[PDB]
């Protein structure tokens, strides 16, 4: 055992909930939830509380790193006399091993708690489990699906801790469990802690530089503690005389997300005469290099949804948008050449400049609305889902149509609509005899009739006309089709 | 011409199985004395050297010394498609061309004539085994295999230390260590279990575990493995056959300390 | 059957020792002094294709160890797999053990390491320096951008300059000594200018013009034979075509171009290069002329690289030259 | 109807008599018929003439087809499936189905059918070559094209390649050279009108005069299949009574493109460009080729009369540029939005 | 046959005082070593500044004779997947070892930028839990490639390029220890061609010393081949097209440089050209990328580079 060898972050860790600086409301809500979990379990979790918290069995912790998520989750379980079961990224987590190891500890009792203390009546929940799943983001080895399935068939407090909530892999956690958001604390919460540390270590700290220390490391208090500890070995006076070097040498190089990268590259402040030397082009290309999978899509999605501020004299908004789109097309050509054969990966920075930097710089200004999510990822999936159905229909009709999968969609389907659907509108339920004698000719079925109607666009929209015909003819057509043999 | 008729069929299969997955390309030299071969590993660390005289062959006829290079994968493919009850004959024409492996049953007429196209391996015939070794020893193959495959689970390096009437195998890894110390002793009732040792200077040197695990695969041929060790010399692991011998020349791993 | 005379001239005249490597004197001298003093750091040869890198390193490996170089020297060319799983096992085991035959430092020749993945080079970055007092690495490359900066820094950079005229002339004389043959001085100058530094193209076209003699023992290889063997345009009709394009009208210029390019079966891709090389010497009294003259010609060359047409591109070259030679007036 | 009234021999082709005579000439000596490549406008009647020549050289039982399924595997585990329209004398493939795995399909199936031969009874094995039909050859990938070009001369006594495609330009020079090139001109108005007259006298549709068929032929731009289909749709909607006053039924996508051109020519702003991108998304998502969208949009824009000469000239220039860019990319919307922005900047 | 160690390895510093890099960070590491309470640290910087040697001397001074069993270094040659980081690193973390009071076990993870994200994720808690016995120390070249939590737990320590003064001091030390005849001009040329790289500087020193004996400007500029990016930067800033073309012909093309390397170097130089404006930089980069695409299809003659230079001059002049 030793007291000095500690890492300055475990000797000063909060040992009680009244020491967690910042986000009082979130930790208070979580404490009330963990306290009323038993009362909500008595009502089978089917009665929402004052804040609507008793209807959720599992808790979710998300926020920027280094704020006290794990610390709060440990202290709230230690204060109520519970027992702490903690699984983390180092342990192997998969649907098999998760259903093997912790599934049995989901509805069982504690074996070590029974020997802890039972002579005095402290609390009735000193024999139960609180399973803390930490760092849910890292599931490189049933990472999110099985854990989300644990949120419904649970019988013990289930606290989950992650870093970023809106990531697509952890979407199932959306409405199956309660979630709370921990924010970056201000400079007023950690100031008392930092001054008390400075008092207990015989080294000066001006109360005026702590705000800059919190600003250079956005929301990681542990980073501030490590910064102070590393510098307090040779310099014991940290004031406004050397704060610039500290703030410049200890910056945080966080990775930017599709929303933030677009918001940054679309800001008209960098491409000005002053900002061009404070945020150089090398940094702009590194911004793309942080995520080369979504940045071009984001830029193509929201390059014309902003109000520029770098418009050259004479050049309007439409011309700038046109040049941005031309460079977008060129970057698309470069990207296709990159991801084609020969695996030309040395052409990446040219794509970074053509697809992202140039169209952004051309329409750089102040964004009017919000950063919209890219739409091409969903449109391509829809196009593929429709192409599958078109190929199926074409290979069903190949015996008689004698036309490619392209010439059928552009030409045949307009007349097939008149032949198939129109008799059901103008003639009613007595045209059921005619329509069938059509589809048996082209080997169609009910599934093909369901798909053919969905292709038409423009004035002819069938997804609304289908709801207009009576339901009795709908129920009779399927029966007539299933009854007769081909 | 070259005609080599074996007495059995599985003999050549068991002979090749010693260094099946250890070397890829070999080159058999056939002379009036017998078949010799030497082949270097892919990483140029160990060398397999095989010598089989005219004792294991039922019939042998070779006029002039011939060299026949071939890969071991296709050779093993050809030996696998032959039944172990036939008689094997290696046939080579006047000039070195595709070698003819012929399987002929002893009861029913089954002529299985396979061809194997030769590779053009540079004839850098090597001359080792004339170097005076500092220490020589011999011990049963089962004990060596057990010791080496028990020590291989603790590390990737194995230090062999021959000291005054003591043999020491030391494995030092991450999870732990292990030391097997044996002493020379000879029994009269079981002359095959005796461990023999003749030393001139104490010798301590390291080897890798993968190469030892690949070498001990040859323990299916004989039962008494010989080990010759010497400073600044490749370690010699010899298996004695009924007609010749199969020897592995392993390179020792130097120590930075 | 098999003998030294059956090999092509590209390999038959391979330099055995370092003394038969002309041109790169300032690198061969340093390498010989390295091996003489006893110290030989990690080398990195970087040069254009066909300069002498592989020959130099093979001669060095022969000089260091002996006449049997491919015995204790490892060589990983582009023909073997060089993934991360290879640099982990094979190269490390070769660099962590001693030799089998003698007592010396081991040599590892990574030929054409520009074709290695970034992970393989990053893995090699530490094993190249962990075992230094036992093994030495030699990295041969043609494109110095495929290598990561770390691996590029750990090795001593030796650039192989293209062979100057004197070196190729000495090699031509040495080849003409061993092979009964005679070669004209103007033919020698044309061959030097066509070489473009490539020592392999020299020997190739030399074997070609020797084969096209019908008696390679008495008749001398004139410039016409060399120009015919490779089909390259002679400077004479090249300058004639350039003059007819610059001075004459459209009809007669197109006629003389189609007559010159059909008299010997020339190619437009070579005519463009020849005209560019001849016309780079002119003193244009403006900057806007050369800009268009280069841009349009490069576009036409890139289009020829795809083989669209054959006469439309020729008239395009004519039009580009004529329109570029108009801002002068 | 489209599929009902179709010629099934060479003595029944009733348009382009010169091409029919040339096909009859090529059907005299079957054992010396080289590889064929049909090129021409879309819906000209290329597949029907191909299957008619194929019936003229083989027996009449070539029309009875059957669909089969073949499963291939790439270098990885991704298993692909293709449909083959086989007949006892030939087989038809649509290699354009696979995205970038056509090189595997060609070099596998063509080799498989080239090595072995055909055996069937209809004097047990002796037969002539087998025919492979390739639909939409213009969409073939360059490496697949090289494989197909090389698997032509090696095994020539067994496989005869009869390919068809419109806009022959994306065909490499070797394939263009090592095969015969046959052009299929679209039928004239006086012949498509006769086709329509035969259809209307056979199907018993009530028409007043011959001007309706002339208007249909003029609207179809020469396309026989689209004209027949529009005639059938007009007969269906007009309740078995064709009159001199009938609205020509343009397909839905044509009307969408026309409304798009109206929106373009009316309002030249980025706010209209957003709705333009939305319309292009809705169009591409419903299985419409981007090149066809671009062609229709550009021609309808040139159709607009309120634009002068310079506007239409710059429009056609930008269209040629973005059409060149469209065949060298994958994300087609990335080029279509750029072309729309350029035409908006051009108009004002 | 004995082969002497290279000057880069024979004179590799084995004492933390011999490091001539950044004075502040080296003094911090020195005080940490004399005290012993070493916290987790990431060391990153330009290739060839002394990060690995600094952390290695730190470990050797902190553990002394226990360096054989107290340090577990994992390089890129050794496996660094999830399996090893979960099994071996953990088993070494809990390894009970009796060290002096103010000492700790150290884990040297060199080349941290090559590890998978899952490895760092699994390493987070393994490092955080046993802080009383294990103090990790990462040494990479790109701090952006490390995940955020692992980087935030440790105390970051940036490294800047070696100034010419430090390089000349170490060069003078080497010459004094090796008894070599030198002149000031040769040392200045070596520093200028070293582009702030200690290993490259020492290698070029040894090369020229063994090649000619006298370290003079002629010998180094003869067999060191003055750096590439500077010539390309000089080429792209010429006044008239003829001067830039002559530079490309004589200095780049005639000296045997592949066209792809010239194009890539020109792109990288224009990427960091702070003199010219932003729009001209973007247009120059676009034209250089067009030329790069033309080069990658196979056609890489001198005419393509000439037309690229002509286009850059047409762009910059108007
Ligand atoms: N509000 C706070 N008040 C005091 N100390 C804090 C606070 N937040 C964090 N700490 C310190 O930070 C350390 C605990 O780290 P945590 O913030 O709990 O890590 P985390 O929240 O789980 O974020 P991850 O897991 O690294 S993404 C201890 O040294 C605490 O003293
Ligand atoms: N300096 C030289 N002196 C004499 N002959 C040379 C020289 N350089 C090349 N040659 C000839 O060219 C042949 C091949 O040269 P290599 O050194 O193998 O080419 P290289 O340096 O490996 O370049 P690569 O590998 O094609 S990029 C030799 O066998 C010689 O015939
Ligand atoms: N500050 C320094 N003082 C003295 N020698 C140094 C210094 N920095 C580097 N060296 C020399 O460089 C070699 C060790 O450098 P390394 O630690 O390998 O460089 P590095 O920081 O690890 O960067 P990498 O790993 O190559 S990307 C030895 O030859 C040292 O003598
Ligand atoms: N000579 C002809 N007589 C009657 N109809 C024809 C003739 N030639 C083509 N057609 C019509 O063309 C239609 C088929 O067109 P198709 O060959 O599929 O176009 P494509 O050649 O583009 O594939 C058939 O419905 C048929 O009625
Ligand atoms: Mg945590
Ligand atoms: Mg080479
Ligand atoms: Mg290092």
């Amino acid at each position: 055992v030793r007291e000095e060898d500690k890492l300055w972050t475990v000797k000063y860790a909060p040992t009680n909930l009244q020491q967690v600086c910042g986000n009082k409301g979130s930790v208070m809500k979580l404490k009330n939830w963990l306290a009323n979990w038993e009362n909500s379990k008595k009502n089978s979790f089917k009665h929402a509380g004052k804040d609507g918290s008793g209807v959720f069995r599992a808790a979710m912790l998300y926020g920027p790193p280094g704020i006290g998520k794990t610390t709060a989750a440990h202290l709230v379980a230690q204060e109520l006399g519970y027992d702490i079961l903690e699984q983390n990224a180092s342990d192997v987590r998969s649907k098999t091993l998760l259903n093997a190891g912790v599934k049995n500890a989901l509805d069982n009792m504690s074996v070590v708690g029974y020997f802890k203390h039972n002579e005095e009546a402290q609390n009735l929940n000193g024999k139960h489990f609180v399973i803390i799943m930490d760092e849910v983001d890292g599931m490189s080895g049933g990472g999110v699906g099985q854990l989300a399935q644990f949120c419904r068939k649970t019988s013990t407090p289930l606290i989950l801790i992650c870093n970023e909530r809106n990531l697509p892999k952890m979407r199932p956690f959306d409405r199956v469990c309660l979630d709370i958001q921990f924010r970056r604390p201000d400079a007023n919460s950690i100031k008392s802690r930092l001054m008390t540390i400075a008092i207990r270590e015989k080294f000066k700290l001006d109360p005026n530089v702590i705000d800059r220390l919190i600003q250079t490391t956005r929301g990681d208090i542990r980073q501030v503690i490590n910064l102070l500890s590393t510098i307090s070995t040779t310099t014991k006076t940290i004031n406004h005389e050397n704060i610039n070097e500290i703030s410049k040498a200890w910056e945080k190089n966080i990775a930017l997300k599709p929303f933030d990268i677009a918001h940054k590259m679309l800001d008209g402040q960098i491409y000005s005469d002053i900002g061009s030397r404070n945020f150089t082009l090398n940094d702009k290309i590194a911004l793309y290099f942080d995520d080369f999978d979504f940045t071009p899509l984001m830029i193509q999605e929201n390059y014309l949804s902003t109000r520029p501020s770098v418009l050259k004299p004479g050049q309007s908004h439409l011309e700038a948008v046109a040049e941005a789109a031309n460079c977008i097309s060129l970057g698309d050509i470069v990207e296709k050449k990159i991801r084609s054969s020969e695996q030309l990966w040395s052409l990446l920075p040219l794509h970074a400049v053509l697809s992202s930097v140039y169209p952004a710089s051309k329409v750089a200004g102040h964004m009017a609305g919000r950063i919209n999510f890219t739409a091409w990822l969903g449109q391509n999936s829809k196009s593929a889902k429709y192409y599958r159905l078109l190929q199926e229909i074409h290979y069903h009709t190949r015996l008689g149509t004698s036309t490619d999968k392209i010439g059928l969609r552009l030409d045949y389907l307009p007349t097939f609509r008149k032949r198939l659907l129109d008799p059901f509108l103008k003639q009613g339920a007595d045209a059921i005899s005619s329509v069938i004698e059509v589809m048996d000719d082209y080997y169609l079925t009910k599934e093909d009739w369901d798909s053919i109607m969905e292709f038409f666009v423009g004035p002819d929209v069938t997804t609304a006309i289908i709801k207009k015909i009576p339901a009795t003819v709908k129920s009779g057509f399927t029966r007539k089709y299933n009854s007769m043999t081909h | 011409m070259l005609e080599a008729k074996f007495e059995e069929a599985s003999l050549f299969k068991r002979i090749i199985d010693g260094f099946k997955d250890c070397v890829q390309l070999v080159n058999f030299q056939c002379k009036e004395d017998g078949i010799i071969a030497q082949a270097v590993d892919d990483s140029r660390v160990l060398l397999v050297s095989l010598e089989i005289g005219v004792e294991a062959f039922q019939e042998y006829r070779c006029d002039h010394p011939v060299t026949l290079g071939m890969d071991l994968t296709s050779l093993s493919k050809i030996l696998r498609c032959g039944n172990n009850t036939d008689t094997l004959t290696l046939i080579a024409d006047n000039t070195p061309d595709s070698i003819i492996l012929l399987f002929e049953d002893t009861k029913k007429d089954r002529i299985a004539e396979y061809s194997l196209k030769l590779m053009d391996i540079d004839a850098d015939f090597l001359k080792i085994e004339e170097l005076q070794y500092d220490s020589t020893l011999s011990l049963p193959s089962s004990e060596f295999s057990k010791i080496v495959r028990d020590l291989s689970q603790l590390s990737d390096s194995i230090n062999i230390m021959i000291t005054k009437e003591t043999i020491k195998f030391v494995a030092d890894g991450d999870i732990g260590s292990g030391s097997v110390i044996i002493k020379p002793f000879v029994d009269m009732e079981h002359p095959e279990t005796s461990i023999k040792l003749e030393m001139d200077q104490p010798v301590d040197l390291t080897f890798g575990a993968k190469y030892l695990l690949d070498i001990i695969k040859g323990s299916s041929l004989s039962d008494r493995v010989g080990i010759r060790l010497s400073s600044e010399a490749p370690a010699l692991f010899q298996f004695d056959l009924k007609s010749g011998f199969l020897q592995f020349f392993l390179a020792p791993k130097f120590n930075d300390e | 059957k098999r003998s030294k005379e059956n090999l092509p001239w590209v390999e038959k005249y391979r330099p055995e020792t370092l003394d038969e490597v002309y041109g790169q004197n300032e690198v061969i001298t340093t390498v010989r002094k390295f091996v003489d003093e006893g110290k030989l750091p990690h080398l990195l040869f970087y040069g254009p294709p066909g300069t002498g890198k592989t020959s130099t390193i093979v001669a060095l490996a022969r000089e260091i160890y002996g006449k049997n170089y491919s015995n204790m020297v490892l060589e990983l060319n582009a023909s073997d797999d060089r993934g991360i799983d290879v640099v982990r096992n094979q190269i490390k085991d070769f660099a962590s053990t001693r030799q089998i035959f003698s007592k010396g430092f081991k040599l590892i020749i990574l030929d054409e390491a520009d074709a290695m993945t970034n992970a393989a080079q990053n893995a090699l970055r530490r094993v190249i320096e962990r075992y230094t007092k036992n093994t030495r690495f030699c990295v041969l490359a043609n494109y110095a951008h495929k290598l990561t900066p770390a691996l590029l820094s750990r090795c001593t950079r030796f650039r192989f300059q293209p062979l100057p005229q004197e070196a190729i002339e000495r090699r031509i004389a040495n080849v003409l000594v061993h092979e009964k043959l005679k070669l004209s001085p103007n033919a020698e100058k044309a061959l030097i200018e066509l070489s473009n530094g490539d020592m392999r193209r020299v020997l190739n076209v030399l074997q070609s013009c020797k084969a096209t003699l019908d008696n390679p023992d008495e008749d001398e290889i004139s410039d016409d034979v060399i120009y015919e063997c490779c089909g390259a345009p002679r400077p004479s009709d090249l300058k004639a075509v350039l003059k007819s394009i610059l001075e004459d009208d459209w009809g007669t210029a197109h006629y003389t171009l189609n007559k010159v390019r059909s008299a010997k079966g020339l190619a437009l891709i070579d005519l463009i290069e020849g005209i560019v090389k001849i016309l780079e010497d002119y003193e244009l009294q403006n900057e806007e002329t050369r800009v268009h003259l280069l841009t349009k010609l490069a576009d036409i060359e890139y289009s020829i690289s795809k083989g669209g047409n054959d006469q439309i591109q020729g008239s395009a070259v004519i039009g580009a030259i004529k329109a570029s030679f108009e801002n002068e007036t | 109807w489209v599929d009902k009234y179709r010629p099934k021999s060479l003595n029944a082709l009733s348009h382009n008599e010169e091409l029919t005579n040339f096909l009859k000439s090529l059907s005299d000596q079957p054992r010396d018929l080289p590889h064929l490549l049909l090129y021409g406008p879309n819906g000209t009647g290329k597949k029907t003439r191909c299957m008619a020549l194929l019936e003229s050289i083989f027996g009449p039982g070539v029309y009875r087809l059957k669909i089969d399924v073949r499963q291939f595997v790439t270098a990885s585990n991704r298993k692909l499936e293709l449909n083959v329209v086989s007949s006892p004398y030939h087989l038809e493939i649509t290699p354009s189905d696979m995205g970038n795995n056509d090189r595997i399909v060609i070099q596998e199936l063509l080799k498989e059918v080239a090595q072995m031969e055909q055996v069937d009874f209809q004097d047990g094995l002796a037969h002539r070559y087998k025919c492979v039909i390739i639909n939409e050859a213009n969409s073939l990938t360059k490496d697949a094209q090289a494989a197909l070009r090389r698997t032509m001369e090696k095994y020539s006594k067994n496989i005869r390649l009869i390919m068809v495609c419109d806009s022959m330009s994306p065909i490499i020079a070797p394939i263009k050279s090592r095969c015969l090139l046959i052009r299929c001109p679209a039928p004239s108005d006086s012949e498509i009108s006769t086709i329509l007259s035969d259809v209307v006298t056979n199907e018993r549709i009530q028409l007043e005069t011959k001007d309706i068929l002339k208007r249909i032929a003029q609207a179809s731009n020469g396309n026989l299949r689209v004209s027949l289909l529009m005639l059938e749709s007009m007969a269906l909607n007009n309740e078995l009574a064709l009159k001199s006053s009938s609205p020509i039924i343009k397909p839905d996508w044509i009307i969408v493109i026309h409304k798009l051109t109206r929106k373009i020519v009316k309002e030249r702003s980025v706010n209209s460009l957003i709705e333009c991108r939305a319309v292009l998304y809705d169009l591409l998502a419903h299985c419409i080729p981007a090149n066809i969208i671009l062609k229709e949009l550009t021609f309808s824009l040139l159709d607009v009369e309120t634009l002068n000469t310079t506007n239409k000239s710059s429009i056609i220039e930008y269209s040629s540029v973005f059409d060149e860019r469209l065949s060298l990319g994958n994300k087609a919307i990335f080029h279509l939005e750029g072309f729309i922005a350029k035409v908006m900047c051009c108009l004002d | 046959l004995s082969l002497q160690l290279p000057w880069v390895e024979k004179y590799r510093p084995q004492v933390l005082s011999d490091i001539v890099g950044n004075k502040e960070t080296i003094d911090r590491l020195q005080q940490i070593a004399k005290d012993g309470n070493m916290p987790h640290m990431i060391i990153s910087g330009m290739p060839g500044i002394g990060k690995t040697t600094s952390v290695h001397c730190l470990a050797h001074e902190l553990l002394g004779r226990s360096y054989a069993d107290g340090v577990l270094e994992l390089n890129a040659s050794d496996d660094r997947g999830i399996d090893v980081v979960r099994n071996q690193i953990k088993h070494f973390a809990q390894k009970k070892l009796h060290l002096p009071p103010g000492k700790h076990k150290i884990v040297i993870l060199d080349e941290a930028d090559s590890m998978t994200a899952g490895a760092q994720q699994a390493l987070r808690r393994t490092m955080e839990l046993y802080s009383n016995s294990t103090r990790f120390a990462f040494a990479c070249n790109q701090s952006n490639k490390i995940i955020e939590p692992l980087q935030s737990r440790c105390a970051i320590l940036r490294y800047s390029k070696l100034s010419d003064e430090d390089v000349l001091k170490r060069l003078l030390q080497i010459i004094k220890l090796e008894d070599v005849k030198y002149t000031n001009d040769g040392l200045e040329a070596i520093i200028f061609t070293a582009e702030g790289d200690m290993r490259q500087a020492i290698n070029n020193l040894q090369s020229t010393v063994a090649g000619h004996g006298l370290v003079n400007a002629d010998n180094v500029f003869k067999i060191v081949d003055s750096p590439h990016p500077l010539i390309v930067k000089k080429m792209l800033l010429a006044s008239n097209l003829e001067d830039s073309i002559q530079i490309l012909r004589t200095d780049l093309w005639k000296k045997g440089y592949s066209s792809i390397d010239i194009v890539t170097t020109s792109f990288r130089v224009t990427k960091n050209l702070a003199q010219v404006k932003e729009s001209v930089r973007l247009e120059m980069i676009k034209e250089i990328g067009l030329t790069h695409m033309r080069i990658l299809e196979g056609v890489g003659t001198y005419l393509q580079l000439a037309s690229m230079l002509a286009k850059i001059h047409k762009l910059n002049n108007k």
